[PDB]
RNA sequence: AACAGUGGUAGGAGAGCGUUCUAAGGGCUGUGAAGCCAGACCGGAAGGACUGGUGGAGCGCUUAGAAGUGAGAAUGCCGGUA
RNA sequence: UAUCCUUGGGAGUCAGACUGCGAGUGAUAAGAUCCGUAGUCGAAAGGGAAACAGCCCAGACCGCCAGCUAAGGUCCCAAAGU
RNA sequence: GACCGAUAGUGAACCAGUACCGUGAGGGAAAGGUGAAAAGCACCCCGGAAGGGGAGUGAAAGAGAUCCUGAAACCGUGUGCCUACAAGUAGUCAGAGCCCGUUAACGGGUGAUGGCGUGCCUUUUGUAGAAUGAACCGGCGAGUUACGAUCUCGUGCAAGGUU
């Protein structure tokens, strides 16, 4: 929970000791994949109908008597092995989503950043201001913080106008402080953060 | 989502169709008794390979009998005597081989028949 | 010529030739010998599970085989009652030299 | 952990019981529920008192 | 070493092959003879063809009349005809009018 | 290492194989993918490679998830052909 | 010798047959029916009895061109003693 | 869109509620794919044509009007081996001869001859059964979901747990 704190331009500052409850917690690998499991089903819409032998437009009558001819007993000419359709026990509309304590999901966050921590890919921007919304700026910025992969970054009170500008890339996206969730943190792989909202998620856990 | 049935009829119809080369007619092209055969084929083959080994003891008994009646001896005493005569470990098969080094059988055979009395 | 037991089948062996025998413990570059050896040939010295000291028989070992496959098939009929097992069975080539009598 | 790597708990996770596939599993021709029985048809319960 | 295709001329495969075989592998200036004295439905569209694949060699390669004899030929089913022949008790039978494919490959020797 | 065991219907339990999508990481592809066709290869099994020919653009692998997920039979249904 | 009890989850089974022995009914008839008891089939292939589910001997995890054997058999078909 | 990819998905991707059937109410189909561009075959020969063979276009003509790919049933043509004194769930295993030579390995094809050996499934106490079902090939085609309950397992907290 000692991160060395980062400017603009990749000078350094003095490092910024971070809360030992949130950063600190040893992680717990089944909890992490639940939460991941949880909304990596909640983002999945599961719309898909399939017409069920009782809606086919059609059916209806008796396509010839039961006895006395040679093929075999048969209902109606919409039917399940019948060619023209049918189907029996197909994909129903249907909620793939369900619910998790808040003991658990907050555990869950927390142990992912902690885990974050100790693998080092934490890098702390306090005081993120860029005067205009053009990309080559934040991608120098970028480049010269020396980060190649995919990231995110966090910062609460600049995203008006970094927002627009972070948006190019399909990798990367902003979040606010308070939007934090499991799948954007540990996909990113590198997570850029700033002191304010640092000290607004430390207060939210 | 929706599973079709693709490759995989084909890849297993195939293969037992590929095993299946050599038998009558429809029984080479026609999966339905092509399969049907073939494992009639898998219990033949395990029961027959259980059974060579009875059969083959047989063809080196009745080998083993002729040579020892053309030195006027029964095989029953033959073996009766080779077993009095010491742990003959020697056994059918190479019994048999001293058949086709007869000589080498000759001199069994009488070894057999002095010890024999 | 001699009679070697081997594996708990004896085979017949000359001098020169190469046998397909059960596969040994030995490793498959380093020659390997028979001690339970019967009925010499030749002048074919032959007792009764025999004594015959100094008859063992040298043999180089160069393969750790594996035979060809033989697919193993069971069905009793109209039980739907299946069972296939594939199988190897591992040997070891010899060659052989140096009969001894 | 990243995602290419995932590992569930130990015994929190069962495979489901596809009925009425083949022999080799069990549960084939007649799917698990015996011979000709009113229990063994569609709907072939019976009122649970 | 020249080849013609019927490509699906209206005529049982059976039928043709029963007068068909009978030029197989033997010199065609009598072939052609024997085959237009035959009488049968397949004559005269093989005797057709048969001239088109010896004529294959005027603004084609060059070979010659004599010396010249069928390689190999046969014939080859094209796609059939569905008919429904009305039948007795209202039963309506089906009836296939068959299509053939009649192939003649010839080489000189 | 030693010992013992290893027929099997209904059934019950445990291990797995394979298919289509979906994410994660990795890469394969006109210097020819998928599919098809043929081989005397590999595993205990479901199956899986390798090399040719066709084919002329898409697809494996790793781990996890979700299934319209596995056909030989139902006088099954449709198409084609005896 | 090691299988017994309690609880809980999940079943299928309620058409049995034959051969012994002990009974019924029957005509001390039935490959009859219905009981008790034992085995086998059921759900057990191999050897014998010509072929054969229940008779006799004996249990198949696979492989071996190994030996010994149970019922039964050893003139030949057809292995072993004219 | 962890919905379908032309037997799917609307009956209807295509002149479909059409063709067709019914007096009428009504029922109700099948049928997608050349090529990037028609650049879609000038010209020659056979022929009445169709259809072919050439020449030409293209990256491809085996790409030429169901025209991407073209499995199987089915049907043909050459052949390596065998077959006219032999009855055979058509195999298997021994096995001589002959032919060939491979994802090189105690190889491949064919097999004169010998031993053993009455298909698959369902239902039955019992089936080779003269009980039932299947002409064949290909495709489709049967234990899912919702809401609760219970039990096990595994997780987070624990006399509290929880929206």
């Amino acid at each position: 929970p000692k991160v060395a704190l980062y400017n603009q331009n990749g000078s350094t500052a003095g490092d910024i000791e971070l809360n030992a409850s949130v950063f600190g917690i040893e992680p717990n690998e089944s909890v992490v994949f639940d939460a991941i499991l949880m909304q990596r089903a909640s983002l999945r819409q599961g719309t898909h109908k399939v017409k069920n032998r009782s809606e086919v437009r059609g059916g209806g009558r008796k396509p010839w008597r039961q006895k006395g001819t040679g093929r075999a007993r048969q209902g109606s000419i919409r039917s399940p092995q019948w060619r023209g359709g049918g189907v029996v026990f197909g994909p129903t509309p249907r909620s793939y989503s369900y619910k998790l304590p808040k003991k658990v999901r907050r555990l869950a966050i927390k142990s992912v950043l902690s885990s974050k921590v100790i693998d080092n890919n934490i890098i702390v921007l306090e005081d993120l201001t860029l005067d205009t919304a053009k990309t080559k700026e934040m991608a120098a910025i970028l480049k010269g913080l020396s980060v190649e992969k995919k990231a995110l970054i966090v910062t609460a009170d600049a995203n008006e106008a970094v927002a627009l500008s972070a948006r190019n890339i399909p990798g990367v996206t902003v979040v606010e402080a308070n939007g934090i969730n499991v799948l954007d943190v540990v996909n990113h792989e590198k997570l850029l953060i700033t002191k304010a909202a640092v000290e607004k998620v430390e207060e939210v856990l | 989502p929706r599973v079709k049935g693709g490759t995989v009829t084909r890849k297993r119809r195939k293969k037992v169709l590929k095993l299946a080369k050599g038998y009558f007619g429809s029984k080479h092209t026609l999966y339905k008794v092509a399969n049907q055969q073939v494992m009639k084929s898998g219990n033949y083959a395990f029961r027959d390979r259980r059974q060579k080994k009875r059969d083959f003891r047989k063809l080196w008994i009745t080998r083993i009998n002729a040579a020892a009646r053309m030195n006027g001896l029964s095989y029953s005493r033959l073996m009766h005597g080779l077993k009095l005569s010491g742990i003959e470990v020697n056994r059918k098969m190479l019994a048999d081989l001293a058949v086709n080094d007869l000589t080498a059988f000759n001199q069994l055979a009488d070894a057999a028949k002095a010890q024999l009395n | 010529y001699a009679i070697i037991k081997t594996g708990g089948k004896q085979i017949k062996v000359e001098e020169g030739q190469t046998v397909y025998i059960e596969k040994l413990a030995a490793e498959a570059g380093e020659t390997v010998t028979f001690e339970d050896v019967l009925f010499v040939g030749g002048d074919n010295v032959k007792v009764g599970n025999p004594t015959v000291e100094g008859a063992t028989v040298t043999a180089k070992v160069e393969k750790q085989g594996r035979a060809k496959k033989i697919t193993v098939f069971r069905y009793k009929p109209k039980k739907n009652v299946h069972k296939k097992q594939g199988h190897r069975q591992p040997y070891t080539k010899v060659t052989i030299e140096k009969i001894n009598a | 952990m990243k995602l290419h790597e995932l590992k569930p708990s130990e015994g929190s996770r069962k495979t489901r019981n596809r009925v009425g596939r083949g022999i080799g599993s069990g549960n084939g021709k007649t799917a698990g529920k015996g011979h000709k029985g009113q229990n063994a048809r569609s709907g072939g319960g019976v009122r649970p008192g | 070493q020249a080849k013609a295709v019927a490509r699906t001329v209206r005529i049982a495969p059976r039928k043709a092959r029963l007068v068909m075989d009978l030029i197989r592998g033997k010199q065609v200036g009598e072939a052609v003879s024997i085959l237009n004295l035959t009488p049968r439905a397949a004559s005269p569209i093989i005797e057709k063809v048969l001239k088109s694949a010896i004529a294959n060699a005027e603004h084609n390669y060059e070979m010659d009349a004599n010396n010249l004899v069928i390689s190999q030929a046969f014939v080859d089913e094209g796609p059939t005809l569905k008919r429904f022949r009305p039948r007795a008790m209202g039963r309506a039978s089906q009836i296939n009018k068959r299509t053939s494919h009649i192939t003649i490959v010839v080489s000189e020797k």
